[PDB]
């Protein structure tokens, strides 16, 4: 499932901002 | 009228914008309690000894700011936050600086980040999500009326207060701009297609970010995710989004319009502006003045303990607040 794929991903924690 | 409210709000804002408050406190007036968040700067729970009030204090290392090329953005953040006043914004109570650091003291929200509660519960009900979304709609209406673009919407930047209403925090990318801007900034999952494709862009990127947020709140995961940002950018620019089977027809339609790659068709960025969002069927039950007044029952209210209780926040390593004997970067932050 999409949920399962999410929870197994490396992006379930707090997401840092980006910038140049 | 909203017109009437916003016109006075702007008058109030403009005076503070043109004459910013400066040097309204000192570090030694606060007891440091706990670090509520850290990256790049950090935020601590503190207690103002003279009142006994609890606040959240953002601490930025001036040298680190210079290295990240964030001098102007930091100056934006403080100047804007000292000037604004809205129920769903974290209010700047004091600011100051010493030899090493910049300091911004804001109202403390003991309910924690929405991120925490969202990840734990999994997903929010459409009514729960609608409650939060409405406050974001009103906050953006206010911000945009003052020519302010926000550029940092995510659950990590939305605090829950003791009444279960939200506060939008982290103004590090906020900027007063009429017309278009170009800075590559934000969070991968929340970046509008314009930004990824190095186009000039406008406040439409905030309405797109609302689309990502509502989707994530209601689904429990973002509409575009992968292990690496590059992969996430490919999906955002693709022009395709899939909704869970449990999403209502009205929600799907709202999101298709908010998550529109076509700027001429993107809700919030059309001739009628924010009323296209406000008058959508998904917000049909929303009493917008009642949201603003906070008369509506919160669908979730954080567990009350002591006034400086931090159990709705995660634990971070506690590092010193070091103050050099030599002044750093004085010229760069003179107006702070
Ligand atoms: C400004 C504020 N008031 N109450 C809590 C805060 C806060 C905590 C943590 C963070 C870091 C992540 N956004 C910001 C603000």
């Amino acid at each position: 499932t999409t949920y399962a794929d999410f929870i197994a991903s490396g992006r379930t924690g707090r997401r840092n901002a980006i910038h140049d | 009228s909203v017109k009437e409210f916003l016109a006075k709000a702007k008058e109030d804002f403009l005076k503070k914008w043109e004459n910013p408050a400066q040097n309204t406190a000192h570090l030694d007036q606060f007891e440091r309690i706990k670090t509520l968040g850290t990256g790049s700067g950090r935020v601590m729970l503190v207690k103002h000894m003279e009142t006994g009030n609890h606040y959240a204090m953002k601490i930025l290392d001036k040298q680190k700011v210079v290295k990240l090329k964030q001098i102007e953005h930091t100056l934006n953040e403080k100047r804007i936050l000292q000037a604004v006043n809205f129920p769903f914004l974290t209010k700047l109570e004091f600011s100051f600086k010493d030899n090493s650091n910049l300091y911004m003291v804001m109202e403390y929200a003991p309910g924690g980040e929405m991120f925490s509660h969202l990840r734990r519960i999994g997903r929010f009900s459409e009514p729960h999500a609608r409650f939060y979304a409405a406050q974001i709609v009103l906050t953006f209406e206010y911000l945009h009326s003052l020519d302010l673009i926000y550029r940092d919407l995510k659950p990590e930047n939305l605090m829950i207060d003791q009444q279960g209403y939200i506060k939008v925090t982290d103004f590090g990318f906020a900027k007063r701009v009429k017309g278009r801007t170009w800075t590559l900034c934000g969070t991968p999952e929340y970046l509008a297609p314009e930004i990824i494709l190095s186009k000039g862009y406008n406040k439409a990127v905030d309405w797109w970010a609302l689309g990502v947020l509502i989707y994530e709140m209601a689904a429990g995961y973002p509409p575009f995710f992968a292990d690496q940002p590059i992969q996430i950018y490919e999906k955002i620019v693709s022009g395709k989004v899939r909704f869970p089977s449990h999403f209502s027809s009205d929600l799907k339609d709202l999101l298709r319009n908010l998550l529109q790659v076509d700027l001429t068709k993107r809700f919030g960025n059309l001739k009628n502006g924010v009323n296209d969002i406000k008058n959508h069927k998904w917000f049909a039950t929303t009493d917008w003045i009642a949201i603003y007044q906070r008369k509506v029952e919160a669908p979730f209210i954080p567990k009350f303990k002591g006034p400086g209780d931090t159990s709705n926040f995660d634990d971070y390593e506690e590092e010193e607040i070091r103050v050099s004997i030599n002044e750093k970067c004085g010229k760069e932050f003179s107006e702070f």
